[PDB]
């Protein structure tokens, strides 16, 4: 029989005003046989139209698999609101539903820390930039590095990790050449996140 | 005011 | 039919001499009906003795879980060797087959550099002192903080994190009261890795 | 020589 999965938006496309956020409802192990898929999409239980079907796709294991897109408004999604689909066919006795929405809980600002490379670090071939974002809620963010308006993508970002108070932290390393650091160069540690002014903030690091 | 991330349009309070 | 998983041992029984590593092949899904299950452990090839079954456990969904431990030497572990457990069961077609061991990969010594507080969080009611361990190789790793000598548990550590070097790298913060740290007071991040000297390296931090 | 945490024996080379 098929599965269906859920998924919420993009960050970025939540908290950027120039971008549109979509909620996903996948359909796997739809069969050769019977592919018509029919689905019912609701927020907050009010039924909704504006749904787009994706181009069905055959995945080469005796399966298809079934797309449909729904496009969400910034502060439907911000304001916790459910987006439910249900999903019908032939092959399944009873529609299956899942429900998805952003994570329940008072969102709390980041505290966004740049910290410089150690003292003994400035031995090695290139130094490593850190940037702790620490307290926010929920763990929906992006994290992004950038010098003189240009972005630098040599970063690695762990993971949320949550905090004994019940906020998430993470930290963000950017790894660049002694020299750079040593010139005076300035460095950015740019953040989104919906309980910011404007989801936005940026942190500078140099000397 | 308005915040922007590499010259795109973020958010406007 | 029953279905078998296989644990390496901790990170650091297998970095302390004073401590003793062990693999644990874990059985669940036995069944009332035929509760006897047979162990076959091997480490390269050769079949070995020494392993004990834990004392059986009923799980209350209808089931069983039969536990064995295999002790492993320090060095044997180390070096890359192969634990093979081998599961038979009455309702089981064939036996089932897992095998475990160190993860492949020349090691590399981690690099741990201690980060004290952004002056910008003295505005805060407790500070966060980050300390870094990066250029790692494997994960398997163990990372605690102390003071005075006496161990400090106010701390998170994030996952390792796979850096664009094929090494790993990792974060951990400490979050103590601004007033201890304005003192004066020396803390300490204690790591333990397989390429350390000695398995053992300490990295302190004071104002 | 050898290193100790919190009192625990690690490892002597
Ligand atoms: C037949 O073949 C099918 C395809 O197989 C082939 O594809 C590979 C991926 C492999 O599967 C390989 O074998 C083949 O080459 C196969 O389908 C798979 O079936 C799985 C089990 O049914 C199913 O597992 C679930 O996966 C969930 C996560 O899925 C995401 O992440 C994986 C990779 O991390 C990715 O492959 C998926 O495509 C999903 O990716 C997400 O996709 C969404 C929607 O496109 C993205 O979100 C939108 O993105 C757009 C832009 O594209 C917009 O931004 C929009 O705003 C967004 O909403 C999202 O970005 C993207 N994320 C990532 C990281 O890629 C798990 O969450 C799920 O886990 C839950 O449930 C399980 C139980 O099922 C529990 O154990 C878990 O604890 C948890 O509760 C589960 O693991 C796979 O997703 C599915 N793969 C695909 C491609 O559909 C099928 O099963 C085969 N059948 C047979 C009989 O052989
Ligand atoms: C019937 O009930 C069974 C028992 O379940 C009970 O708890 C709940 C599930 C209740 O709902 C209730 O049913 C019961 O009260 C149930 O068994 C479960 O079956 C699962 C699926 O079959 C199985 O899932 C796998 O889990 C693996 C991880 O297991 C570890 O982590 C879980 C969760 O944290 C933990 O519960 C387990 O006990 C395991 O914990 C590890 O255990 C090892 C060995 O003891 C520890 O290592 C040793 O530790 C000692 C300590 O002194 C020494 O240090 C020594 O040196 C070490 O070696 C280790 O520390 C400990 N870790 C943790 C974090 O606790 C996954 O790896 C596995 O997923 C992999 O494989 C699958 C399939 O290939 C993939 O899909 C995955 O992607 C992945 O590759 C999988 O998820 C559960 O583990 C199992 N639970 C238990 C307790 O055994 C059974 O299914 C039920 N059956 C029915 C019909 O209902």
């Amino acid at each position: 029989g098929p599965s269906v999965f859920l998924f919420p938006p993009k960050p970025k496309d939540t908290l950027m005003i120039s971008r549109t956020p979509e909620v996903t409802c996948v359909v796997v192990d739809v069969s050769h046989e019977n592919p018509e898929v029919k689905f019912n999409w609701y927020v907050d239980g009010v039924e909704v139209h504006n749904a787009k079907t994706k181009p069905r796709e055959e995945q080469y294991n005796s399966t298809y698999r079934v797309v449909s897109v729904l496009t969400v408004l910034h502060q439907d999604w911000l304001n916790g609101k459910e987006y439910k689909c249900k999903v019908s066919n032939k092959a399944l006795p009873a529609p299956i539903e899942k429900t998805i929405s952003k994570a329940k809980g008072q969102p709390r600002e980041p505290q966004v820390y740049t910290l410089p490379p150690s003292r003994e670090e400035m031995t090695k071939n290139q130094v490593s930039l850190t940037c702790l974002v620490k307290g926010f809620y929920p763990s929906d963010i992006a994290v992004e590095w950038e010098s003189n308006g240009q972005p630098e993508n040599n970063y690695k970002t762990t993971p949320p990790v949550l905090d004994s108070d019940g906020s998430f932290f993470l930290y963000s390393k950017l790894t660049v050449d002694k020299s750079r650091w040593q010139q005076g160069n300035v460095f950015s540690c740019s953040v989104m996140h919906e309980a910011l002014h404007n989801h936005y903030t940026q942190k500078s690091l140099s000397l | 005011d308005c915040a922007w991330h590499l010259g795109e349009l973020v958010w406007c309070t």
